[PDB]
């Protein structure tokens, strides 16, 4: 059978007992960085196993008034064991990561979700003509809260669902790599997304290299059952990881 | 043929580990089903990334050979060289090894048994306490006689019986090393049997348990001819030792405390000690 | 304990916090009381040295509609114990799901600064502990209990060995029989 | 009529043993043997089973 | 000329311009821990150059009346940049060191140092039969004073000197891998020192590898100078370190 | 294959002195520099003229193998054959080689060891003083136990746990040779050592020094049956003998006098003795 | 399986052995190695010094 999945990196383990295939970037397999194309000239240091390993970030809870959510990466794992670490003490970074979105529920229960990966997802202030800090939009592991009537407070981001705060229609988020979760056939997403950027390498802590973004679609349902909500998790994994500019830490 | 060469056994040492590295496909190891009865064969190398390490440990101590190769207690007694009752003047023990608590939990962990025996003897002396002490004695020998079942038995000290003709005897005397005699393997069934779930008589009635298969006979002994003027109490210390040992069909060893030297009674006992929480781990 | 046979019985129940442990325990076989009594404590209380790797097998005994996700981890020797599950998280682990293989299995590694292990662990050559964890917390449809149980099942892998004979301490008499 | 072996000792050794009586039962204890298979209380199961496929 | 060493460890050097040879442990180079005679079963964690560079360990001021210090390895790099991180997430560990001891004067200055690395340097309370916490012998990369009277305060190792706080004759320390800092003929003291213990790896927090001793056999000295103190600093940079048994922070 | 002929080892002689006549060159052996850490490898032909002379002189005795590979007494203890006192009436001893001063100062010379251990048992009996004293007993008994850590410990002399099943054991006899066995190498590291500078709990806390490694168990000794009419007093004294003995990182001699069974504490002492003057030679 | 080797006496012969138990600790000890290097205490340095030529 293919519905069973298992996956091993580092020394952690995720097993699957029902899932659909593994969506895999633009075709594309992390990889490290190739002599002919570094920029940089001192040594790298690749510490794989002590920061490519799954790391689950905090879990959710799916009402049936839940509009969606999205995290930022890398900052999302910017306090997470030696990869913060590394994070921190390096100027320069680069490396692919592979998505786990886990939600699972009864046959009785109906939704579905959609899991996709932006990279560069630039978002505008609520208030056209107005700067916004950078919390309103990521503060570590914690995720965010879209809005299904449009945003008024002038300190945080336009969270009208529908313009996905990016002024494009929310529908035609499929091009980018994504999945669906439907809960008749389906438990998990996976996705592996290799590095994308203009550079070779850049710094994590003030590009974010890509969005994560978990929409409902279909709106949870059920009927006479004990259980009120469906948690969701979400497990992130550094995959060929490379850091290079030694500096102190920030 | 002055030298066989006997070839060397190979040591046998225990499975190594073999590099690992990350991976992911469909084949799930860990997973399966306890269902079946069957204990799963997974290896750390299946879990997580592991380095290459040789083992030269070995498990030659574990063997039922070494397990049970050593020399235990399973009787003790004592009898005087003079007294006014004839009863306590010589010991008559029926063989077996329900009496001694250790040596029995050893044993009990397998159904069946096959082996030689290898039995020593221990002998002590001591003066018992009294007004008048002062004598002169010297050295005491003792006699040691097996009765397989059916024979004469002795009833007094000085009884014809002594004269053993076929019966196997040693005589020893104090101040040497312990004696000592190998015993073969002499049973009438194809195996010692450590237990037994069924009766003597045809229509399930009569003994019931192991007491029924145990007929191995008698011990004897006695002071040779030693009678001082005052009493003097010796103790004489039996221990097994089997040697080319086979074991069939384990069982779970013992939990509750042993009760009667003849049967399987018991009380009931707590599975374990407790704790304060399920989450408590100082 | 009232009744002997809930010993073997692990709670779990259908709503609970959103990280909460189901259970805990030091990783002393032949010396703490979970592992004192079983088939492997027994042989080794037999002997004083042992080494090599241990095998925990979990089996689920819920019912066929409920599902559920766990962690479960080891945590090599240190100065605290995990207290929550961020904390478990980085030692080794397994995340355990669910489906129609009822059991998972948990492969402990032989991690020792030395070649072998007392049997009376003390300070000195602890062995590190063992918990269990929510990941996404188990949901039932209608009409099924609203409580579960899990079993452990614990030996040894093949590389497992002891050493130094020595005599049980859990067998006595006062009395001759 | 001697025996020759190699003694239990790492990585870094014979001894000699004669037999002076008649009956087998006389021997030392032959505590060498080191051979082993726990295939017969482990998997007892009529179909072979693979770690890495499914149970069932 | 043989007088000019230079050493390159990660992203750090190391150039004396007036020095003696280097000692090399018991004449074994440091390395990694081979397939046959490893324990444990889980893959190992690398990271060198990350870990394996140069660390300097604060200063201490050389008086007239200086009696010694000593420093207990690894526990004086608890808290040393990503070395400490791993010590502190791992429960084994293993790594030989580089030991470099600068101390420079002018040609008028006279004075002698013994610089040493003791195994399993055990040392006894200041009053018999009394114990003492894990704080008079052992508090980070802070240096502690020998002193030149018996030791009296029970809270305390005893420090008499001229017993090294061993009860062994100092001048015999000579037998542990050693070099002599003459201000004659040489600025500083080089020590590769290997692996040394009982087991393959033991936990890093619980035991002290060794232990660096400086006794100044030879009072310093001077006449008719502006400069009242030669200070003297102390180097180290694991080699070949690998770590093992991933665990929470401790 | 009735000989096997070990080869020799080849004496190995120290090394000769070559005849060295006058010189007058830029090579200066006995200018050197000591701060290198380096000893120097002049040798007297290097110095001043010298004849050739063959030295047959060998280090035979000096090998670490013949410098341990003597028996040395590691502990006393006395044990009456009947008193009030249970306590009193048999030794309880944890094994460790810090009670007796000049053998633990022998080991003390190395850090680590690793070596197959020679035991030997010697016992000796001698009668209480009293006003009474004319009694007659037979040769006494003895029994020696060695229990591994975590086995049961008797708590009398007539204890359960003296029915050793799986723990060795020895019975001696008066009058005959001292009881003797050997003991493989049983420590779970790779080599026995003498120091630890160490705690026992990961934060630092708890017990400190090489107590903390000390896990051999423990030796039980008791009269098997005696029990006399008036006390007898007995004295056993253990002496070990390490042989195939391998050794690491020498370390230096002790010098202050031992205070503890189980710490390194000291009091300060001088390093050496005083004389006159610097210049005094007489 | 007898082993034959000589024996200590200097210039101016033979002993027979044979093992008698099955565990090699119970071997008697083996006092005739007399192999040793005192350059691991004595000469620890990385460059090798000529003792004709200078120090430094
Ligand atoms: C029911 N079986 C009886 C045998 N028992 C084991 C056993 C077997 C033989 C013996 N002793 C045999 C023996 C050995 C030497 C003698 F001199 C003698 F009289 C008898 C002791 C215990 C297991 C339970
Ligand atoms: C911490 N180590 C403990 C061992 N000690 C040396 C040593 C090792 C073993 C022994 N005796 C072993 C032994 C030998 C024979 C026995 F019967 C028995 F019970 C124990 C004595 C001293 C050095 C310091």
């Amino acid at each position: 059978s293919d519905r069973v999945r298992s996956i091993t990196l580092g020394n952690s383990t995720i097993t699957t007992q029902e899932c659909a295939n593994v969506v895999v970037g633009y075709g594309r397999w992390p990889t490290y960085l190739r002599d002919d194309e570094a920029t940089a000239e001192d040594q790298p240091t690749q510490p794989d196993v002590a920061t490519c390993r799954f790391y689950t970030l905090d879990s959710i809870k799916w009402e049936k008034g839940s509009v969606g959510w999205w995290w930022k990466f890398p900052e999302a794992l910017s306090d997470m064991g030696l990869f913060g670490q590394n994070m921190q003490y390096h100027y320069l970074g680069r490396a692919g990561y592979t998505i786990h979105v886990q939600c699972n529920a009864s046959k009785f229960h109906q939704g579905c979700l959609l899991v996709v990966c932006v990279p560069e997802a630039e978002m505008g202030g609520a208030v056209v003509g107005q700067a916004f800090s950078a919390t309103a939009m990521a503060n570590g592991d914690k995720a965010y809260e879209f809005t299904s009537a449009t945003q008024s407070d002038q300190t945080k981001v336009q969270t009208a669902i529908h313009n996905a705060g990016m002024g494009v229609g929310v529908g035609n988020l499929t091009i980018y790599p994504h999945q669906w979760i439907n809960l008749r056939t389906n438990n998990s997403a996976t996705i592996v997304m290799p590095y994308i950027n203009s550079v070779p390498m850049d710094n994590m802590f003030r590009h974010y290299n890509f969005t994560l973004m978990v929409i409902p679609f279909v709106k949870l349902d059920y009927a006479d059952t004990a259980s009120t909500y469906v948690p969701i998790t979400v497990t992130v994994a550094p995959m060929c990881a490379e850091y290079n500019g030694l500096r102190l830490a920030q | 043929g002055d030298v066989e060469e006997a070839i060397e056994r190979a040591v046998v040492h225990v499975a190594d580990t073999m590099r690992s590295g990350p991976s992911n496909s469909a084949s799930v190891p860990a997973l399966t089903a306890v269902e079946t009865g069957h204990t799963s064969q997974v290896t750390p190398s299946d879990t997580m990334q592991t380095r290459h390490v040789k083992n030269y440990h070995s498990r030659s101590e574990s063997t039922v050979e070494n397990f049970l190769g050593r020399s235990a207690c399973v009787y003790m007694e004592e009898y005087k060289t003079t007294d006014n009752d004839v009863n306590k003047k010589f010991v008559a023990w029926p063989i077996n090894t329900k009496q001694m608590v250790q040596m029995r939990r050893k044993l009990e962990m397998f159904t069946y048994l096959r082996f030689d025996m290898e039995v020593t003897f221990v002998i002590t002396s001591r003066q018992d306490p009294g007004t008048t002490l002062a004598q002169d004695m010297p050295v005491l020998t003792h006699q040691i006689m097996y009765v397989p079942p059916g024979g004469p038995i002795p009833a007094k000290v000085d009884d014809y019986a002594w004269q053993t003709s076929t019966n196997p005897s040693i005589f020893w005397t104090e101040g040497n090393a312990p004696a000592r005699m190998s015993i073969p393997f002499i049973s009438i069934g194809n195996a010692y049997s450590n237990f037994y779930d069924g009766w003597s008589n045809f229509d399930q009635r009569g003994s019931y348990g192991y007491n029924t298969l145990n007929n191995l006979g008698h011990i004897y002994v006695r002071h040779v001819s030693g009678s001082s003027p005052h009493p003097i109490t010796s103790t004489i210390r039996v221990y097994f030792k089997p040697k080319h040992t086979r074991a069939w069909v384990p069982r779970p060893p013992r939990l509750c405390q042993y009760k009667k030297a003849f049967s399987v009674d018991f009380t009931p006992t707590p599975i374990t000690d407790t704790r304060k929480d399920i989450n408590t781990v100082t | 304990t009232t009744d002997q046979m809930e010993m073997f019985r692990i709670p779990v129940t259908i709503n609970a916090p959103l990280q909460q442990q189901v259970f805990g325990l030091r990783l002393q076989p032949g010396l703490d009381s979970v592992f004192k009594h079983t088939l492997l404590g027994e042989i080794l209380n037999y002997y004083a040295h042992w080494s090599g790797s241990m095998k925990l097998t979990f089996v689920f005994c819920g019912s066929a509609m409920a599902t559920g996700k766990f962690l479960i981890a080891y945590s090599p020797p240190g100065a605290n114990p995990p207290k929550t599950r961020k904390d478990a998280m980085l030692g080794t682990h397994i995340i355990w799901d669910i489906g129609l293989q009822s059991s998972c299995v948990l492969c402990v590694p032989w991690i020792s600064q030395t070649h072998y292990r007392l049997v009376q662990q003390d300070e000195y050559t602890s062995a590190g502990y063992v918990t269990c964890w929510y990941q996404t917390g188990m949901i039932v449809p209608p009409g099924t209990p609203n409580s579960s149980s899990i079993m452990c099942f614990a030996s040894a892998c093949n590389d497992f060995s002891v050493r130094m004979l020595r005599d049980t301490p859990f067998i006595s008499q006062d009395n001759k029989l | 009529g001697a025996q020759v072996s190699t003694q239990k000792t790492a990585h870094e050794i014979h001894y000699t043993n004669i037999n002076y009586y008649k009956d087998a039962a006389s021997n030392s204890a032959n505590r060498q043997d080191f051979t082993q298979d726990p295939s017969k209380f482990t998997e007892p199961v009529k179909d072979v089973m693979i770690k890495s496929l499914p149970a069932l």
